[PDB]
DNA sequence: TTTTTTTTTTTTT
């Protein structure tokens, strides 16, 4: 006899906590309906609160047990025994949307267990049906389970957008060409563009050529996302000591020789540069970075809860680099325990609801094409980083790989992957002196 | 379990004993052996100011001494301040058990011979008070 | 029966705060796993609490007991009943902190106490395996207790004091003023000047196809370094006898041809000049040889312990060469089994803080390409190699590909990596007569 | 289950 899945508990705590909290009733409406409840009197009882809160009464232990009294099923449910119990097993209203979605869960299951059984009756009498009719009511039957998925746009936009869109940028021509920045600031006006921001809850993934900035662009972009916001930023350089980094970052800030900075060659006008640097940063204190050795996604998932809590949460998440987390319970496999890092990567970011850089690396497949831009699969595991990534920005530099290039100091962020927006090539004007990146000023070339 | 932790943290730390909200009106019956902590709760109120050695020699004329000593040890802790929310938690845990006894008895009423209008409504009140 | 040592009190009490109060949740995160509780319905507990609060779940007993129910693991915890006991006995999670500590310590004392006993079945029966092998397997066994407690550290707390000590630390370098090369100088200008000598806690790898000289070019940076300083240096000749290299290290010190120290036609003068380099060496003596062939990272790390101890440190220490490494625990994956020795040599320059040049070879590629410049994709084994590497230098020869060569006696050192410094080529002069490499004096070509 | 290595045969430029 084996019982429908449900959750006796789940709806007594939510039941309990509706005549506790009415106010919350609007977040347990819109999750879980009366047919729901797997026992007929928690159904009786939620369909006498709907009533109750249509007609506008408060939802208590006294008016619920009038209102079921008058209808005469107050003794189908228990009266003010059950109800009060029901009331009093609740630890708190509080946690009432999760209960809710707990016994939405158990809904949800039941009628697909309910959809089994149809389908297997209808297989073990066809009633004359032919195998495609069976197949067919299959189905539809599952199709209505699916009704939560949707597919939204996938791309073709009509004529009647393209013309729209073709009068307003013709229009704005004219006019200001404003970006719409609504995402943490990328510090950069293409880019922010193409991106409108770092996205919260997105997981962005720079890949690169090791020697290509991978880790100075990331760098970059933490740096200008404090100066432009006051929440605080995370970097997790596993890769280089908090010195390195740091020395990067005030080589960058203050636009003088790194090389001087690493060796104390300092003038005077340099060293007031770094001193107004350095008073800028501790001005801010909104830049976090931990420089520990093989971090588990746990271990990071941990730090970046405590910080959010002590300063009200994250502006950014910087993670140097995903191919150095270490996973030992799936380290047998190393594509596994990638996919398991990306996978928690990915949560994080969306229980977070921060823009997280997490870095990876190439294969060397990529340099023995005859072009050497890098793309999607040239990712390491690309099989499971490409999956979860939602943005996937490849740095390029065609001067690397070509001494006699005519596009010296130039760096290319390609936008393999997004999600919510167009993919293509951006320009950026890269001092290796200063190890920085500043919007391209140079002559568009066309997007081809 | 609850009594033990109680006693053991009344012992380390007898300057916390002056913060127990009043609980003599309370029966020593509900809990398990709980006229031993109020009574210490009253002996340690009658002389502020003391170390804990002066309320331990206090009860060697009777056999639980041992109990109280062998108790104090146990959840020893080094912060001071940490122990008085812990100790307030559990003096709220104790008192929720008047609340506790209040609710049984409705509902055992209830279930006898049911209840009015008003006595769910008081039922209803104390069992507010649970949950927050 | 000895009991392993356990505190089923503390492991209850942080079950039960973790209820109470799920902000705490990240206090018991840091301190304390799944697999610290000694029984093992508290790791079930834990494992369950983990997986609701990586969902954003609130931990309580109902959503707890459910969760476990869905497993079918209620049962196996004990049940509601147990559950509810577990949420009644804890008084408050204030001290949960001390608990899930507590918890960790007997934790830790238990894997001590099993790996003792481990150890003592080994040498009851070695099976066959030689003191050796069980003391290495016990000394395995020990680090891994030993590294698997550093988790208080490096974490990203409040960044104000890393900022302000990263600074000071800018700043005392910048005092210190040194002659441009801050770390051991390679003896040569226009790689210190590029490179400002080998940095300490910084892996540098230097590669080239075989019979370039890539032994010769590190055993003259070896060279340099113990004249140039007078702590220790390290060599682990894996590929070559001690007595080959010492011959090298004579013809160069010296400038007499290879040829004849290695036949003994040596004049008077030649003699002369052997025994003052003889003397030279015998008054420095900070140079210590290893020719011992496969050298795993393990003894290699014991090793320059061993000197770094009886030595106040390494000044700097070389691998000759990457690949004969071995790690019979990685032996099926020759990639991985690479990739393992370059993080592990990494770690070791981290942990002594020592520049540890460890040479490496590149794949035939290269020499099927019209241009033979080698570049970072031409490293055999390179994945993580280059990934582990922060130094890359590659040694080229034009003159040895092509014999009308404009370049002869010219070797081309191709800085391709430089975590900290700009990349490019700089020139030297290369006597194979003497085996030697010296600053080049000709016209400085630009580079494009 | 994957990364390498490096044969071999083709295409393409
Ligand atoms: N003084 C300098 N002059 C010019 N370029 C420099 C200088 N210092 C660093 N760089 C550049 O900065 C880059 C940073 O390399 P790296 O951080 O290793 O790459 P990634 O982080 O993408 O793996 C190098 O490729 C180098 O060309
Ligand atoms: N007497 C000599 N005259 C000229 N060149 C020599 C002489 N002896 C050795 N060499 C050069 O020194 C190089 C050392 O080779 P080797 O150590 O095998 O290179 P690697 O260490 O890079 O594999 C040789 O390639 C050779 O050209
Ligand atoms: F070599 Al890097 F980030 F500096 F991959
Ligand atoms: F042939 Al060699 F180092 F001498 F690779
Ligand atoms: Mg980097
Ligand atoms: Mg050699």
């Amino acid at each position: 006899l084996k019982v429908p899945p449900h959750s006796i508990e789940a709806e007594q705590s939510v039941l309990g906590g509706l005549m506790l909290d009415n106010e919350r009733w609007d977040d347990v409406a819109e999750r879980v309906v009366a047919d729901d409840f797997y026992t007929r009197p928690h159904r009786h009882i939620f369909t006498e609160m709907a009533r109750l809160q249509e007609s506008g009464s408060p939802i208590d232990l006294i008016t619920l047990a009038e209102s079921l009294e008058r209808q005469g099923q107050l003794d189908s449910v228990g009266g003010c025994a059950y109800l009060a119990e029901l009331s009093k097993n609740t630890p708190s209203a509080a946690n009432i949307s999760a209960y809710a979605d707990i016994v939405r869960e158990r809904a949800v299951v039941r009628e697909m267990i309910s959809v089994a059984n149809e389908i297997a009756e209808a297989g073990f009498d066809p009633q004359g049906r032919t195998s495609e009719d069976l197949l067919d009511l299959a189905e539809s039957r599952v199709f209505k389970i699916a009704e939560s998925r949707a597919n939204k746009d996938e791309g073709p936009k009509n004529i009647a957008d393209v013309l729209d869109a073709t009068v307003a940028r013709i229009e704005q021509l004219f006019q200001q060409p404003h970006d719409g920045v609504t995402g943490v600031n990328t510090g950069y006006d293409d880019l922010n563009k193409k991106t409108a921001g770092l996205q919260p809850s997105d997981l962005i993934i720079v890949a690169a050529r090791p020697s290509m900035g991978k880790t100075t662009f990331a760098m970059n972009l933490v740096e200008n996302a404090a100066m432009l916001q006051d929440k605080p930023v995370l970097i997790f350089s596993l890769e280089m000591p908090s010195e390195q980094i740091m020395m990067r970052s005030l080589a960058s800030l203050s636009r003088v020789d790194q090389t001087k900075i690493r060796t104390g060659q300092l003038d005077d006008e340099d060293w007031a540069r770094i001193s107004g640097t350095m008073g800028i940063l501790l001005e801010k204190r909104n830049i976090y970075i931990d420089d520990s050795s093989g971090l588990t996604p746990t271990e990071v998932r941990s730090r970046a809860r405590r910080i959010a809590r002590e300063h009200g949460g994250i502006g950014l998440i910087m993670i140097d680099y995903l191919q150095l987390m270490r996973v030992p319970a799936l380290s047998d496999n190393r594509t596994l325990e990638i996919a398991e890092i990306s996978r928690s990567l990915k949560a994080l970011a969306k229980e977070l609801n921060v823009p997280v850089v997490a870095l990876s690396q190439l294969n060397r497949s990529l340099e023995q094409r005859a072009d050497k831009r890098p793309v999607n699969s040239d990712l390491r595991e690309s099989g499971s980083i490409e999956q979860d990534a939602d943005l996937i920005m490849f740095i390029y530099r065609d001067e690397v790989y070509h001494e006699n290039s005519d596009l010296k100091g130039i760096a290319e962020i390609i936008i393999g992957k997004q999600r919510n927006g167009p993919i293509g090539t951006v320009r950026l004007t890269f001092n290796g002196q200063w190890s920085r990146f500043d919007n391209y000023a140079g002559p568009q070339y066309d997007d081809e | 379990t609850t009594m033990r932790i109680l006693i053991g943290l009344l012992v380390q730390n007898p300057e916390l004993a002056t913060l127990v909200p009043p609980l003599e009106n309370l029966d020593e019956n509900k809990l398990p052996g709980l006229g031993l902590f109020r009574e210490l709760v009253n002996t340690c109120l009658s002389q502020p100011g003391l170390t804990t050695g002066q309320l331990l020699e206090h009860y060697r004329g009777t056999n639980n001494a041992a109990t109280l000593e062998k108790l104090s040890m146990w959840d020893d802790i080094a912060d001071k301040n940490i122990a008085e929310q812990t100790f307030t938690d559990s003096l709220n845990h104790m008192f929720d058990s008047l609340l506790e006894l209040r609710q049984e008895e409705l509902i055992a009423r209830e279930r006898t011979h049911g209840l009015s209008n008003e006595e769910c409504l008081e039922l209803w009140t104390l069992n507010q008070e649970l949950a927050k």
